[PDB]
């Protein structure tokens, strides 16, 4: 599985 | 507390992945986000998240809530080690105090204010 990057925008 | 990420991957696998991602991104934290068992909340398509360490828990709450797409009247609570984390704390601060030996932070969500309720 691959990480998804969390951001405010 | 139970997580499907642990049922899919043994500890030795989780530790290698969490150790490498922390050395690659020292300013970010890996977080496992899954739904509480008895929670009446929609599911998430993804469970592994790379979160900026300076993002607050309250901001992480709002970003996950938008991914779950909840109705405005829907309640949502987060749990780390059977405790609702502080709102003003940063995700890096919460990670340092609560990460497991696989270098992952485990967060569960539910519509109830008690974890297993």
């Amino acid at each position: 599985s691959t990480f998804t990057n969390i951001s405010l925008a | 507390m139970k997580f499907q990420y642990k049922e899919d991957h043994p500890f030795e696998y989780r530790k290698k992945e969490g150790e490498k991602i922390r050395k690659k991104y020292p300013d970010r934290v890996p977080v496992i986000v899954e739904k509480a068992p008895k929670a009446r909340v929609p599911d998430l398509d993804k469970r592994k998240y790379l979160v900026p360490s300076d993002l607050t828990v309250g901001q992480f709450y709002f970003l996950i809530r938008k991914r779950i797409h909840l109705r405005p009247e829907d309640a949502l609570f987060f749990f780390v080690n059977n405790t609702i984390p502080p709102t003003s704390a940063t995700m890096g601060q919460l990670y340092e105090d609560n990460h497991e030996e696989d270098y992952f932070l485990y967060v569960a969500y539910s519509d109830e204010s008690v974890y297993g309720k």
